[PDB]
């Protein structure tokens, strides 16, 4: 009449499974076997499945087969009966009644059951909940629980075949997504951006939850269903009224499921993990409890950064407004939709990587589609001839290597040692025509100023600016695997989305911030006051390094530090439009070309040319200023700029003829007084860690983001919007 | 191993 | 940086790749 476990207050045991001809009941048994508090079967039940010579040995044997062969625990008959024979537990609908109920032996729990249970599927709802439901939200309860309990057809199942699913806290005795959602390492897999392990807690997980570092089955199990209902279904709030259902695993345990599904379905949204991208909500519809709600914050910039965190702070329920000093959102993204049938950026409008990708999402979330870039890119000279393949592969080859040394040379150098990489790679290669007599032609080396001129692209700026031991840094951190795109519509839709229904004060430049006082008085160029309780900045870089915006008190010297550390990178784009596709007969429906530079100087000067129309059939080029080309751009107009591309394209295509163009755009971001740069870079003498301390906020008060404060993915709209994110989760934290 | 975890639950 | 890169994508320079 007693519990084999010590301390049960098991005071009365009853045996759950009764199967056993010659069940206890509740009467005297050899031994009461103890699966919880609440939860006990008599040693007769228990030895008609342990025992060769009785009727549920049968049974016993053939769940032990399939555990075997799909499992890694033990299959002890604690562990059968808490997977076959555990009565289930469902919780009544009516929102007066609440209730718990026991299922009888036979009901099998359904998440169409879970849905709209309701007591006695006589007023059922009145009859008392059975006392061992209350028994299982006290402390102990879980810790006297004997094994830890796995989901029977989880959502995340069918994406976690590769592992065993009581590892990741699945049932053993069990068995049209986007291509770019890809939310879980498989075993043994290289790193990739925004890829959780399934089987693993993450630091921010084992911080929130401490009391899961023990044992990490439950929350593991949970935490994967929810990213895999997200994932399916990213168009609307994920709610835990929609995971209840989900969870089916027999015992009262399932009720300590539900009521942790909520903590942590809370803790992955205000980290952004789900119930993001472009979702829009409200107003009693917020995706955090009344306890955020309130505060108050001004974000000062609204690019994709300060989009992205207005847009979370907004759905949790946090009072946002956003000041603006242009007289358009987006920042460094600017969609032109006049050119007939095509949008072309001024600004961003590629995508790097779209695997877990937040603008995959949101192009999901949209209905968007984007198109993938072919890796063909002929280097076209002046004036018409295709680079021989050989030639190309060989210069290839060298301009990589010289990456290689260069990557050797560093390891051992301090930030005070740091060269620039534009003269780290001349000298390497000084020194390597010395070493070994080889002679290149007057070509290769031009074939060599192209991919020269491409890594100007890349980082913004001349190579004789940029850090040789950081100008990398990043790829320390996972990266973004898979596709490259053609963000086709623009990345406008996603902001114009992003921004509906904020709050945004355009042209409000933003002069002083002042965090003296008990909060924080912003105060615009004009001499409009604004105050809220935290402030979060994401202006440009440049525009910090001009100290445009008057701190009170000064940002640290550390800060200052890391903010002059980096560059503010540039380039400039042209668009040409034209009466028809020149280029077609020689380019093939290639997706860009390249252009192999004359001279060393005139490298950047429009080195590639991206066909704008991927259904092939309007006529718009666009083409980048990168380098030294872009000082060599700022005295002259824009026709000026105009006829000095015209002239390389007849230069490209000198054995046929070009049309004139019918109309273009040239940019001058560098001008742009509220921006004045493309994208951050490492400057020389710099670190990856300038991210990081710029990102850091001051006193929980004043907080950055920006592509020039994400250390993993510094640059690009991705980068600028994770950044929001981050920013976001930090202040609903508080 | 830093170079895995995921950007948004790296925060400590 | 390098990520920045979509036409003509350069390899060299990369650290030894890292599995679970
Ligand atoms: C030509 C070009 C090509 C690019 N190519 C790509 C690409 O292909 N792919 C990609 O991912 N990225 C690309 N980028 C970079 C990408 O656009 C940026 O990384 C991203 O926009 C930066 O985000 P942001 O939110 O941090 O800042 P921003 O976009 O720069 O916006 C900052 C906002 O702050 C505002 N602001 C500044 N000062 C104040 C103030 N005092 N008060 C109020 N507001 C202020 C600005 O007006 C702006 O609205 C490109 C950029 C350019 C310019
Ligand atoms: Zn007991
Ligand atoms: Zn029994
Ligand atoms: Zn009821």
């Amino acid at each position: 009449r007693k519990c084999e476990k010590a301390g049960c207050t098991a005071t009365c045991p009853v045996c759950f499974a009764s199967a056993s001809e010659r069940c206890a009941k509740n009467g005297y048994t050899s031994r009461w076997y103890h699966l919880s508090c609440g939860e006990h079967f008599c040693n007769e039940c228990f030895d008609h499945y342990y025992r060769s010579h009785k009727d549920g040995y049968d049974k016993y044997t053939t769940w032990k087969k399939i555990w075997t062969s799909n499992g890694k625990t033990e299959p002890s008959p604690k562990a059968f009966m808490a997977d076959q024979q555990l009565p289930y537990w469902v919780q009544c609908t009516k929102p007066e009644c609440r209730k718990w109920r026991q299922l009888t032996k036979e009901i099998q729990l359904t998440p169409q059951i879970a849905k709209t249970y309701r007591c006695g599927m006589s007023d059922h709802c009145s009859l008392p909940e059975d006392l061992r439901v209350l028994e299982v939200s006290n402390h102990w309860w879980y810790s006297m629980l004997i094994l830890p309990p796995l989901l029977k057809d989880s959502v995340a199942a069918p994406l976690l075949s590769a592992y065993y699913p009581d590892c990741v806290g699945m049932s053993p005795s069990c068995t049209g997504m986007n291509r770019y959602f890809q939310p879980f390492y498989q075993p043994n897999e290289c790193g990739k951006a925004l890829c959780v392990r399934p089987d693993v807690m993450e630091l921010d997980e084992l911080y929130e939850f401490p009391e899961y570092s023990r044992d990490p089955t439950m929350y593991l199990a949970l935490r994967n269903l929810i990213l895999a209902l997200w994932y399916t279904n990213c168009k609307e709030a994920l709610t835990p009224q929609k995971c209840i259902p989900h969870i089916i695993v027999r015992g009262l345990v399932r009720i300590r499921c539900v009521q942790e599904v909520e903590r942590i379905l809370y803790f992955m949204t205000r980290k952004g993990l789900i119930n993001t991208g472009v979702l829009s909500v409200g107003a009693d519809q917020y995706l955090l409890p009344k306890d955020y709600h309130n505060k108050s914050v001004i974000i000062i910039g609204a690019g994709p950064a300060g989009l992205a965190a207005a847009r979370q702070l907004h759905n949790f329920g946090i009072k946002v407004t956003v000041l603006e000093a242009k007289d358009r959102i987006g920042g460094r993204v600017w969609d032109d939709k006049s050119f007939k049938g095509v949008t072309v950026g001024r600004g961003a409008q590629i995508v790097n990587g779209c695997i877990n990708n937040p603008v995959a999402l949101m192009c999901e979330q949209l209905g968007i589609s984007m198109h993938k870039f072919g890796e063909r890119c002929d280097l076209i000279q002046e004036g018409g001839r295709i680079t021989d393949p050989t030639i190309d592969k060989r210069m290839d080859f060298h301009f990589n290597a010289l990456l290689d040394v260069v990557s050797e040379w560093r390891k051992d150098k301090t930030q005070l040692q740091d060269v620039p990489l534009g003269e780290k790679i001349e000298e390497i290669y000084k020194a390597f025509i010395k070493e070994s007599g080889i002679q290149f032609s007057e070509l290769e080396g031009q074939v060599l100023q192209f991919h020269l001129s491409n890594l100007e692209y890349a980082c913004g700026s001349n190579l004789h600016q940029v850090s040789a031991r950081s100008w990398d840094h990043n790829e320390f951190f996972a990266q973004f695997a898979g596709d490259h795109t053609l963000l086709t519509p623009g990345y406008s839709v996603i902001i114009e989305k992003l921004a509906e229904g904020l709050d945004i004060q355009l042209k409000s430049p933003v002069q002083c911030i002042d965090y003296s006082g008990d909060e924080v008085q912003v105060t615009t160029t004009d001499g409009t006051g604004y105050s809220a309780q935290k402030v979060l900045v994401t202006v440009p870089l440049a525009l910090l390094q001009k100290g445009a915006i008057q701190f009170n008190p000064p940002l640290s010297e550390k800060k200052m530090k890391a903010i002059n550390s980096l560059g503010a990178g540039i380039i400039e784009k042209i668009a040409l439009q034209f009466p028809y596709r020149f280029w077609d007969s020689k380019v093939q429906g290639a997706d860009f070309f390249g252009h192999v530079p004359p001279s060393a100087s005139k490298r950047g000067l429009f080195a590639v040319f991206y066909d704008m129309d991927p259904q092939k059939k309007h006529s718009v080029l666009m083409s980048v200023i990168a380098g030294e080309a872009v000082a060599s751009v700022r005295t002259l107009d824009d026709k000026q700029v105009l006829q000095q591309c015209m002239a390389t394209l007849r230069e490209l295509f000198k054995e046929q003829e070009v049309p004139d163009p019918t109309k273009y755009f040239v940019t001058r971001w560098s001008t742009d007084p509220w921006i004045q740069m493309a994208y951050s870079f490492v400057k020389t003498g710099g670190s990856g860690e300038a991210y990081d301390i710029i990102a850091e906020d001051i006193q929980g008060t004043v907080f950055f983001a920006g592509e020039a404060t994400n250390r993993h993915f510094p640059q690009t709209v991705t980068g600028a919007y994770l950044s929001g994110v981050r920013e976001a989760s930090k202040i609903a934290a508080f | 191993d830093p170079h895995f975890h995921h950007f948004l639950l790296s925060q400590t | 940086a390098r990520t920045m890169q979509t036409a003509r994508k350069s390899t060299g320079g990369k650290a030894p790749r890292k599995q679970l």
